[PDB]
DNA sequence: ACTAATAGATTAGAGCCGTC
RNA sequence: UGACGGCUCUAAUCUAU
């Protein structure tokens, strides 16, 4: 239910990051922005994190 | 020169409103949709039945990793993936020793010594269930390898293997047993002559466990999955003609029809009883008023009004002097599309580049009263095939009445999800049939319970 | 240094998305603090924010 | 009249008090269970 | 009765343990709070509260 | 009268496997 | 019964000499 006209004022100048419709470019834009903004991270987890 | 044509696959949903493709997946990331406080482990078994628990109950709460995670993959544990406390509390360990196993296991007579072994365990666990104190979820019956290698094909006339009588003799009770055995569980210390075992389960033992966990998990009243496009109101009803050649008589050939509504709440059920055998897979007129109105009856006083479309699925064509007495039981606003889905048709095509089947969800339309769905194939999801080769696509025709043959060939390609005994990408026959048949050889072996529709769990 | 990922969000609510979140960004190895799981007991609760 | 003392019920790990509501109240059941379901029924009124 | 609102000037900036639409959860986040901030405490043993 | 009759047409247990 | 495949071995049934 979020309208455009009525987000926060400094959300709108940044691109929003989609979980409504699914989780998978929830979590993956999520990811796929830290990984271009070289967030920090340790290891890879277990099973190459499956 | 032909084409064939595509319909996309439907996903399904799971905690907290999200919604994967995959069981297998959709459910470690985020859970079954309806949570349970914890289940209680009722184990029974010989000697060597209980130290395999003492090993495996615990081993799915840690997280055990395959040789691959991609094609097997590993789980966190049940506390991490099905959010619920199963360990060793609880345990109702009944030891019954193998020299009382073997004082009615010496017994030759298979007739006679195969009831007997089931009269062993039963009488336990309803003594459990009413004379004591202990509360039990879902009962694990360990049977050793050697119980059912013997036992295998008024209280006498079920079938050869006990899995049959000994859940069709708990109707009285309704509690849910999860049948297990000493191969299943003990993989890892069960060794061949030649030091290979012949299961070699421990790839499996990734979405195997999926399957031991969310089977026992779906008994307890809980939900691991739900369908997501399922429509409104629509009733998806199965019904396979179950020989009840049981019995000494051959006259009986009952099917057991079931439902699986739009809530999510599938009411598998029993159809009627009749004598109509000649060989036909086919219920006179009579009882038909009793199948379709019981299983109207159950979801009219549950909702209010008359289901929208009645998808009623068969491996049996429905003949004519079947389907009239439908006609006047059935109400006319709904639609009884019956699907018979046959698994024998020689549809068999291959691709000129890659060492895999057709991708999944293709529908071959022939004309507007059939078509070849791909419910068993090459998938995107696990880029696997769910087969060896390229399968018979379920031939679906609309055997009586008329609808849209699209909108029909998308349902069994949703009636394949839900599958609540394994963990698979999906099933390659509607589970309005699988489930359809489990009651038939669970309830059919037995003539002498006018049960109600219990759900798959007491099966 | 900077390390900890804030995931400023309402407290009653969004904390269950991030019970999915957060538990699995600590599944994925990244460094977690909110205001329900990593916010310690008896601290200034504005001022703690702000640190 | 010899006086029969106040005999003993036992709680939460294996503890030994003598009161069924003091006990409970701070000490807790022996078994550990979880979670407990309530399959109730009854008219709508009732369910408010 | 005691509102939010009128908790005296000691303890506002604290984040107090709440207990009053459950005493469990509240004595539950006592006990992992000390978990997490190493109390001193010796074995767990009831027979001392009785 | 039905007495057989050999096929098409569909069926399901039911062993045998693999259990990609 | 952990399960969903795959055919295969047998049998059965109605359309018709």
């Amino acid at each position: 239910q979020l309208s455009y006209d009525d987000i926060n004022i400094d959300i709108v100048r940044l691109n929003a990051i989609d979980f409504k419709m699914s989780w998978a470019r929830g979590l993956k834009d999520i990811l796929e922005a830290f990984e271009k903004q070289k967030v920090p991270k340790e290891v890879a987890d277990a099973s190459k994190s499956n | 020169m032909k084409e064939l044509i595509y319909i996309e696959e439907p996903k399904i949903l799971f905690a907290h409103g999200q919604k994967c493709t995959d069981a297998r997946d959709g459910l470690a990331l985020f859970g079954p949709l309806n949570n349970l406080y914890g289940i209680k482990s009722g184990v029974i078994g010989t000697k060597q039945g209980l130290k395999i628990f003492r090993d495996y109950l615990d081993h799915i709460q840690k997280p055990i990793y395959n040789s691959n995670s991609i094609t097997r993959p590993m789980f966190p544990g049940f506390e991490a993936v099905f959010d619920c406390k199963w360990e060793s509390t609880g345990i109702t360990f009944k030891e019954v020793t193998n020299e009382d196993i073997g004082k009615f296991l010496y017994n030759s007579s298979t007739h006679k010594r195969t009831y007997d072994l089931v009269s062993l365990f039963i009488d336990k666990i309803i003594s459990a269930n009413k004379n004591e104190d202990e509360n039990v979820d879902v009962w694990f019956v360990i049977v050793p390898d050697e119980i059912y290698k013997y036992c295998r094909p008024e209280t006498y006339n079920y079938d050869a293997q006990f899995h049959d009588q000994f859940k069709a003799r708990l109707l009285k009770h309704t509690i849910p047993t999860q049948i297990f055995r000493e191969s299943t569980l003990a993989w890892r210390d069960f060794k061949n002559a030649f030091g290979l075992p012949i299961r070699d389960f421990s790839k499996i033992e990734g979405h195997l466990a999926w399957t031991i966990s969310t089977a026992a998990f779906y008994k307890a009243g809980g939900k691991p999955w739900k369908l997501s496009d399922v429509r409104n109101g629509v009733c998806y009803l199965g019904l396979v003609y179950k020989k009840v050649e049981k019995s000494k008589n051959p006259r009986n050939a009952c099917c057991a029809a079931q439902m699986f509504l739009d809530n999510g709440d599938g009411t598998v059920f029993k159809g009627e009883v009749g004598p109509w055998y000649n060989g036909q897979y086919h219920l006179e007129p009579k009882e038909a008023k009793a199948l379709l109105s019981q299983s109207l009856q159950s979801y009219k006083e549950q909702i209010g009004e008359y289901p929208k479309e009645v998808f009623i699925h068969a491996k049996t064509r429905f003949n004519h002097q079947e389907w009239d007495a439908f006609l006047e039981v059935t109400p006319k606003e709904t639609n009884l599309v019956g699907v018979t889905i046959s698994k024998t048709k020689p549809l068999k095509l291959y691709k000129t580049e890659g060492d895999y089947t057709i991708l999944r969800g293709n529908a071959y339309v022939v004309n507007e009263r059939s078509a070849f769905l791909w419910t068993v194939g090459y998938v995107p999801k696990i880029q696997t095939a769910l087969s060896m080769e390229v399968p018979n696509p379920l031939f679906i025709e609309i055997n009586k009445g008329e609808a849209d043959i699209k909108q029909v060939l998308k349902d069994i390609l949703s009636l394949t999800k839900l599958n609540y005994n394994a963990c698979i990408f999906a099933d390659g026959e509607p589970v309005t049939l699988r489930f359809a048949d489990k009651i038939g050889e669970i309830l059919t072996a037995s003539t002498d319970i006018k049960t109600p529709p219990l759900a798959f769990k007491y099966y | 240094m900077r390390n900890k990922i804030f995931i400023s969000h309402a407290t009653p609510d969004d904390n269950d998305f991030t019970r999915w979140l957060a538990l699995k960004l600590i599944g994925l190895g990244y460094e977690v603090w909110c205001d329900i799981l990593f916010l310690d007991k008896g601290v200034d609760f504005w001022s703690n924010i702000e640190k």
